Order: C-alpha cells, then sequence, then structure tokens
RNA sequence: UUAAAGUUGCUGCAGUUAAAAAGCUCGUAGUUGGAUCUCUCUCGGCCGAAGCGUUUACUUUGAAAAAA
C-alpha cells in the first residue's frame, strides 16, 4: 500500500527468469558501457538511460550484459550527480510547489500537498545520511532549495 | 485405543470419509456410504463386487460431493480417464 | 506489512485444512518454513510438497492430508528453558499422547521430544496437532 | 595445455591435452585455443556401463569456451567412442565462516563463493547448449530431496540424450540427485 | 476447487493471471523487429515503449507512445523476435 | 466406462442426443458445473460436452444396479415435463416414483401415510425439486440429479450434465438411464437395440 | 486480604447497537520489520601453552550462592 495516499494499487514490472542475455543482442558490455558514457554526457538521469536502451538499442537489462547495473558505472566513470535521482525530484518538486504557494496563498489544497513532499524528503535525507550517500550535515532548509537543483 | 497390553479400548471405530478423511459423526444425518457396482470386463454386466465412497455432510453440503465421487471413481479406473 | 512469513504461511495452511483443500501454495517461502514444514511432514502430518523456484522466493505447494487439526505460530519467540517445557507443552498442546511443539534450538528445528533427548532449549517456534 | 594449480598431471588429461592440440592444426579453431587451457579432467562412469569424461575450464576463460563448445564436443566425442564431454568451470568454495576462524578474511568471502550459489551456476553450464528455464525441488516423504530441472523446448533434440549422464556428473560433482524436462511451453 | 492442480496450471490458465500473480512472473512485453517500408534498415523496438523511436538512416517515426503498447506507423512491418 | 469397449458411446446415441438437444445448456453456468463445459458460442448457449455426459449416466446406473431391493430408488419430478418420463422409467426399471407434488415430511415424519424410506433418489431438477433434496440430508441420501448448467450442486451426489429444459431432452436422458440399468442388470442385453422407443417418456401438450 | 475475578486479562477480556475507535492527516522517540551465505601459528613432553574470530542476545554444563 502507497505510503502518503490511501491507495493499494498493483502495477509494476515482472523480470523474466532466464537471467541471460538473449541470442540476438549484438552489443557486447563495452559497447554499452560505451553507450551509457554518450547518454549520460547528453544529461540524463539513471533512470532515464534505461529506458531509451530499452526502446531503441534492445537491451533488456543493463545488469544482466554488463555484469553491473547503471549507477555504478556512471559513479566509476565519474559521471554521476552528488544528489541521487529521487532526493533530486522530490526537491525539484517540493520548489515548484512552494514556488506556486506565493502567488496563491489562499490554496489549501497544496499547503497540504507540500508537507506531503516534505515529509517524503526527510524520510529519503535520513537514509543517504545513514547509507553515507549524503555528508551528515545535509538538512533540506527551504529557501537554499532553488540552488540545490 | 489401545493400552500397553494391545487390546482395543474403543466403542467403535468410526469411519471416516473418502474425500477429506474427516470423521463421520455419529449424528452427522447429512452423511452418505454409496455403493457403485462393478462391471463385467468383456460383456458388460454386473459382477457382483462394488467400490464403496463415504462422503461426510460438511463437504455435502458444499456442493463438492460430485466432484469427490468422480475424481474418487476415476483413481478407482471406473470413470475412464479425460 | 509482512512482518512474520512463517506466520502468513501457518494459517494459509491452517484455513484450507478447514476448506477441506487438497492443496495450499504458500508464497514466499524462507528456509524456516521448509524445516517446519518438514517436521511435520515426518510425523505425518502433511505429506509432500515441492518448492517452485522463481528467482526471487519461492513458493511452496503442500499437498495436505485430512490429518492436521491445527497448525499454529508462537510470536514473539519466547526463549524456552527446557525444565519450562512442561508448561508449555500443557498451555499449547491437547494432550500428552499427540501434538508437537516446534522449537528452534541450536542443535536444529526440531519437536520437543527430540529436544528432550538431545539435552537441548530453543526458541519456540509453533505447534501443530 | 593443461595448467593444474599445483602442478600436478596425470595420464588421464594428457590424453585430453593431446587431442586439443590437434585442433591446432586440423581445423578452423586456430585463433582460438593458442589462448586457452584446461585445469582438470576426470573420467567417471554413468548409467551402468556407459562412460563420460568431465572437462575442467578456468572461470574467465569459460565464456570463451561457450562459442566453441558444440563444435569441440563434436570434434572430440568423435574422436574415441561414445563418451559425453561437458564444460565446468572451476569455482572455489569457501567455507562458512564459524565463530572460530583464522586471520585470513580480514577481507569478507564473496556471496559468488558459496556452496549455493555455485552449486547452480555449476548447473547453468554443466547443460550449456539449452538453459534452465524454470526449477522445482521436491522434498519426499522420507526427507530426500529432488531437483526438477527445466530446459529449453527449442534446443532440445541436441541434448535429449545427455540427461542420464547431466544427472550422474551432477550426483558426483555436487552430491545433490537431478531429474531434467523438457516442458512443451511456457 | 478443492482438488485443483498448482503445480501444473494450464497454458490457458497461465496466460489468464496478472504478469506478477502466476507461479512464475513472466513478462507480459516483447521485443519487436519494426521494418519500416521506405528504408532498409532493422530496428530493435520494445513493444511497451515510451518516447518516440526514430531510425537513424531516415529519421523518420516508427512507433509514437500510447497507454500501454507503442503503436507502429504506417507501413512499418514487424516479426517478433523469438 | 473404465475403458471398456463395450460401454461406450455408439454412433446412433448421439444422433440422439444431438436430435433431442441434450448438449445445448443454458445461458449461465454455475462455477461448479464448468467441468462439463465444452464451450460458449455465441449467442450465449453453453454447449454441453457429451463424452463427459455419457460417463455420469453410467456412474449413476452403477450407483442404481448396485441396489439389490429394486424398489428402493425413489424416483423423483415435479414439473410435468419429467412427470410421464418418471413413471415410465420406474415402470420398466422397478423403482418408486413420486412425480408431480412432493409433500414435506415425506421422509422424515414417521406417522405420515406417505412415509417411505429410500435407499437413493434421483430427482429431475435440483432448482424445481429441492424440497427432496433438503429432506434427503435428513435422512442420509445419496441423490442423482439430471443437471443443467445453471443448477446448483448442493446435496446431489452425482448430477448428469444434460439440458433439463427440454421436453425431449428429458425423456430421452430417462430412456438411456432406463436403458442402461436394464442392460447391465440381468435383462435383455447390448446386442439388439431396445424395442422400447424413446418417444414414449416424452411429454404430450395439449 | 487472597481465590472465586477471563469483573485488570502476559497466559487471557472488551470497543457497530450493552461502557468504549482520537474529526482527519503528517510526524520524532518507542515497538515491530521480506528473500538470501555448508580454528591456527612460535615452544615443551601425536599430546599441552599462547592467540583467536566481529561483538552480543539464546541455550546447556560448571562453581559460587548463611542458617532457619
Amino acid at each position: 500500500g502507497r505510503m502518503h495516499a490511501p491507495g493499494k494499487g498493483l502495477s509494476q514490472s515482472a523480470l523474466p527468469y532466464r537471467r541471460s542475455v538473449p541470442t540476438w543482442l549484438k552489443l557486447t558490455s563495452d559497447d554499452v558501457k560505451e553507450q551509457i558514457y554518450k547518454l549520460a554526457k547528453k544529461g540524463l538521469t539513471p533512470s532515464q538511460i534505461g529506458v531509451i536502451l530499452r526502446d531503441s538499442h534492445g537491451v533488456a537489462q543493463v545488469r544482466f550484459v554488463t555484469g553491473n547495473k547503471i549507477l555504478r558505472i556512471l559513479k566509476s566513470k565519474g559521471l554521476a550527480p552528488d544528489l541521487p535521482e529521487d532526493l533530486y525530484h522530490l526537491i525539484k518538486k517540493a520548489v515548484a510547489v512552494r514556488k506556486h504557494l506565493e502567488r496563491n496563498r489562499k490554496d489549501k489544497d497544496a499547503k497540504f500537498r507540500l508537507i506531503l513532499i516534505e515529509s517524503r524528503i526527510h524520510r529519503l535525507a535520513r537514509y543517504y545520511k545513514t547509507k553515507r550517500v549524503l555528508p551528515p550535515n545535509w538538512k533540506y532548509e527551504s529557501s537554499t532549495a532553488s540552488a540545490l537543483v | 485405543m489401545q493400552n500397553d497390553a494391545g487390546e482395543f479400548v474403543d466403542l467403535y471405530v468410526p469411519r471416516k470419509c473418502s474425500a477429506s478423511n474427516r470423521i463421520i459423526g455419529a449424528k452427522d444425518h447429512a452423511s452418505i456410504q454409496m455403493n457403485v457396482a462393478e462391471v463385467d470386463k468383456v460383456t458388460g454386466r454386473f459382477n457382483g463386487q462394488f467400490k464403496t465412497y463415504a462422503i461426510c455432510g460438511a463437504i455435502r453440503r458444499m456442493g463438492e460431493s460430485d466432484d469427490s465421487i468422480l475424481r474418487l471413481a476415476k483413481a478407482d479406473g471406473i470413470v475412464s480417464k479425460n | 506489512v509482512r512482518m512474520n512469513v512463517l506466520a502468513d504461511a501457518l494459517k494459509s495452511i491452517n484455513n484450507a485444512e478447514k476448506r477441506g483443500k487438497r492443496q495450499v501454495l504458500i508464497r514466499p517461502c524462507s528456509k524456516v518454513i521448509v524445516r517446519f514444514l518438514t517436521v511435520m511432514m515426518k510425523h505425518g502430518y502433511i505429506g509432500e510438497f515441492e518448492i517452485i523456484d522463481d528467482h526471487r522466493a519461492g513458493k511452496i505447494v503442500v499437498n495436505l492430508t485430512g490429518r492436521l487439526n491445527k497448525c499454529g505460530v508462537i510470536s514473539p519467540r519466547f526463549d524456552v528453558q527446557l525444565k519450562d517445557l512442561e508448561k508449555w507443552q500443557n498451555n499449547l498442546l491437547p494432550s500428552r499422547q499427540f501434538g508437537f511443539i516446534v522449537l528452534t534450538t541450536s542443535a536444529g528445528i526440531m519437536d520437543h521430544e527430540e529436544a528432550r533427548r538431545k539435552h537441548t532449549g530453543g526458541k519456540i517456534l509453533g505447534f501443530f496437532f | 595445455i593443461v595448467k593444474p594449480n599445483g602442478e600436478k598431471p596425470d595420464e588421464f588429461e594428457s590424453g585430453i591435452s593431446q587431442a586439443l592440440l590437434e585442433l591446432e592444426m586440423n581445423s578452423d579453431l586456430k585463433a582460438q585455443l593458442r589462448e586457452l587451457n584446461i585445469t582438470a579432467a576426470k573420467e567417471i562412469e554413468v548409467g551402468g556401463g556407459r562412460k563420460a569424461i568431465i572437462i575442467f575450464v578456468p572461470v574467465p576463460q569459460l565464456k570463451s569456451f561457450q562459442k566453441i563448445q558444440v563444435r569441440l564436443v563434436r570434434e572430440l566425442e568423435k574422436k574415441f567412442s561414445g563418451k559425453h564431454v561437458v564444460f565446468i568451470a572451476q569455482r572455489r568454495i569457501l567455507p562458512k565462516p564459524t565463530r572460530k576462524s583464522r586471520t585470513k578474511n580480514k577481507q569478507k568471502r564473496p556471496r559468488s563463493r558459496t556452496l549455493t550459489a555455485v552449486h547452480d551456476a555449476i548447473l547453468e553450464d554443466l547443460v550449456f547448449p539449452s538453459e534452465i528455464v524454470g526449477k522445482r525441488i521436491r522434498v519426499k516423504l522420507d526427507g530426500s530431496r529432488l531437483i526438477k530441472v527445466h530446459l529449453d523446448k527449442a534446443q532440445q533434440n541436441n541434448v535429449e540424450h545427455k540427461v542420464e549422464t547431466f544427472s550422474g556428473v551432477y550426483k558426483k560433482l555436487t552430491g545433490k540427485d537431478v531429474n531434467f524436462e523438457f516442458p512443451e511451453f511456457q | 476447487p478443492l482438488a485443483k492442480d498448482l503445480l501444473h496450471p494450464s497454458p490457458e490458465e497461465e496466460k489468464r493471471k496478472h504478469k506478477k500473480k502466476r507461479l512464475v512472473q513472466s513478462p507480459n512485453s516483447y521485443f519487436m523487429d519494426v521494418k519500416c517500408p521506405g528504408c532498409y534498415k532493422i530496428t530493435t523496438v520494445f513493444s511497451h515503449a515510451q518516447t518516440v523511436v526514430l531510425c537513424v538512416g531516415c529519421s523518420t517515426v516508427l512507433c509514437q507512445p500510447t497507454g500501454g503498447k507503442a503503436r507502429l506507423t504506417e507501413g512499418c512491418s514487424f516479426r517478433r523476435k523469438q | 466406462s473404465g475403458a471398456l469397449d463395450v460401454l461406450q458411446m455408439k454412433e446412433e446415441d448421439v444422433l440422439k442426443f444431438l436430435a433431442a438437444g441434450t448438449h445445448l445448456g443454458g445461458t449461465n453456468l454455475d462455477f461448479q458445473m464448468e467441468q462439463y463445459i465444452y464451450k460458449r458460442k455465441s449467442d450465449g448457449i453453453y454447449i454441453i460436452n457429451l463424452k463427459r455426459t455419457w460417463e455420469k449416466l453410467l456412474l449413476a446406473a452403477r450407483a442404481i444396479v448396485a441396489i439389490e431391493n429394486p424398489a428402493d430408488v425413489s424416483v423423483i419430478s415435479s414439473r410435468n415435463t419429467g412427470q410421464r418420463a418418471v413413471l415410465k422409467f420406474a415402470a420398466a426399471t422397478g423403482a418408486t416414483p413420486i412425480a408431480g407434488r412432493f409433500t414435506p415430511g415425506t421422509f422424515t415424519n414417521q406417522i405420515q401415510a406417505a412415509f417411505r424410506e429410500p435407499r437413493l433418489l434421483v430427482v429431475t431438477d435440483p432448482r424445481a425439486d429441492h424440497q427432496p433434496l433438503t429432506e434427503a440430508s435428513y435422512v442420509n441420501l445419496p441423490t442423482i440429479a439430471l443437471c443443467n448448467t445453471d443448477s446448483p450442486l448442493r446435496y446431489v451426489d452425482i448430477a448428469i450434465p444434460c439440458n433439463n429444459k427440454g421436453a425431449h431432452s428429458v425423456g430421452l436422458m430417462w430412456w438411456m438411464l432406463a436403458r442402461e440399468v436394464l442392460r447391465m442388470r440381468g435383462t435383455i442385453s447390448r446386442e439388439h437395440p431396445w424395442e422400447v422407443m424413446p418417444d414414449l417418456y416424452f411429454y404430450r401438450d395439449p
């Protein structure tokens, strides 16, 4: 059941049992990594690079071809962002709710909807401070967030 | 049911259901004991000997008595396979 | 959320002995489920079962005899010294003649009659009769 | 051609090395077999009279043995009598660390060198040209197990006769009993 | 009811179920092999694909995305991979 | 018919089944009866499998034959489409018919006038004559019922999947049950066909 | 004062209508958390030292636990 919603919805991806790279795929792991470096130099997230190779280049799982997954390729080449992918998209979303909120003060919908985006940020910042992906003094302050994204 | 001496301390030994191994009680009047004849192999007449099935009343009240007698006849080889 | 996978996999096979079924599906399986199920099978309560291996966490299909009255879990897994096993098997079991308490000792997941021989305490996992 | 970890050769794999040595002078595997080498070989019995020899490969060369596996099985089963050959990589088993251990594991054991993760990576490249597509373990009444390995339908007719020798080599080098199925569909 | 076979579902019974509620999770998608008629190339496209897949040579569209399944354009034929 | 070629369905019996229309079920399906179905066509009508039907007659005929006393079977219909078919089944077999209205308490109230104690019940339509069904579950009676697709299987024991709505399809099923009970018994056997026409068992509308 | 009292409930109660679920939601502490991994080096007469291994909870044994 979804965290800050009353919906108990079931929709996801179903990975197959056969874990091997299939027969027709004529891309080696070095060629896939070379594709990933260009698609990251274009300025895409790890969640967007895995889509482009699936749709156009026919790569089902990059973890199945290369042996490593997407983020551990970019963080080993060096072309990786400091704050992670999902924490960025929450901080960037809480900016646009907060930016729109100074225009319309009476909107008590997005005033409630800001706290849910707020309370998801501290759930992730706690996790990243625990796993030491973030420095242990990083805090979300509501005024500096226009220069974090 | 038995003591150390091996003698049997029981009023009687009740029959269990042929489908679900549940004990058919004394005052369970919705229960069944059904006889199904065996035919002769080459002419198809009544041999004399039969197969016996017992169905407890809760299964029969569920409506699962048709598909229990059937798949008990398919294991005894009375209904042809498929 | 699913706290206690052994709890949901025993009330899945409790609720189907009621309804008269001959097979259960119990997903997901841990290996505490397979040890517990093997103890019930060795005392004739269950019969043969098959572990379906998807790559995630297995499911088990268990063929049922009609011999199990009750299958239960104790939560939390309290610690049971061997001098305190009589109170547990008097609160949980129907008689002195049948029924078993499964506890996880350091010599393996076992009965209460096995744990008395090998002289071992453990943590109580559950019971069946 | 034979590289043992302790440099201990034996008359079994000497004939295997000499059999592989003609492949650098008769066939189209010239550029491949110069880089490759085996590490052990074992001729065992399965099936009451039938013989089958297993050939051990180092791990980082195993993927290069897959592209020339199906040719080398033909070129190696042709040159002597009926004896099924299978290529199993050489995987070290590190033992499960108890509460007492030596001062070697200051770095921890990788989970690739575990008995479960090696006892089914053996099974993947034992049956090589067909791939495992399902798996069902059955626990019998006496508590024994019996793995039922499903396989590919499309690669059936070249490995359909070997499935008694697969069970025997899996019994000997792992200990577990196994049966092989070819399902009709998904 | 009450004696199904859960180890061996029928192949139509497998395909009815949800892709996560099957006995083993099988995906409902595939990789097709689209052939644009105006060109001569072969571009492997996911079935349930998101944003549009352009040919490298002719630089035209192949499939614009939809709700579930990416619809091919006109003339684009495809032969399913294995 | 346990793989016996003496008891297998012949070419003439299927012509009778298709001429009466026993293979055409209703426009609904009970979930108990999905085992006996072949498929649903257009215009909703389920097509009842006929190799399944012929095995449930021959299961039921073994049940009737395995009773010694031929007048312990009690043969019941309340709709008038099976009221001629039951008096003629009980005439040739030997059973005891209750055609018409089954007053309740026939099997329970031992003081009553119409008290009897059968060993097996054969009814015709478990939707319609449910009152002999629920009253059987007080006195331990096994039960055959000539069942349609939308007719519920509670308290029945071997329910033949037929079409019990059409007047010809009921009389033919009673005819087949009478034929197989007499053939599997000691009477006139499987070589020559039964000289009792199945049109004797049909329902006569004014 | 104890049992009766499963009328204080850990074992072991109750909460639609009998007494009773906070108006709703977020949230720190607390409580609870899915699969997964099969003893050796320097000495003394092969048998003892010394070290462990990541740390514990658990369990079993031991010795220490005043008499009445």
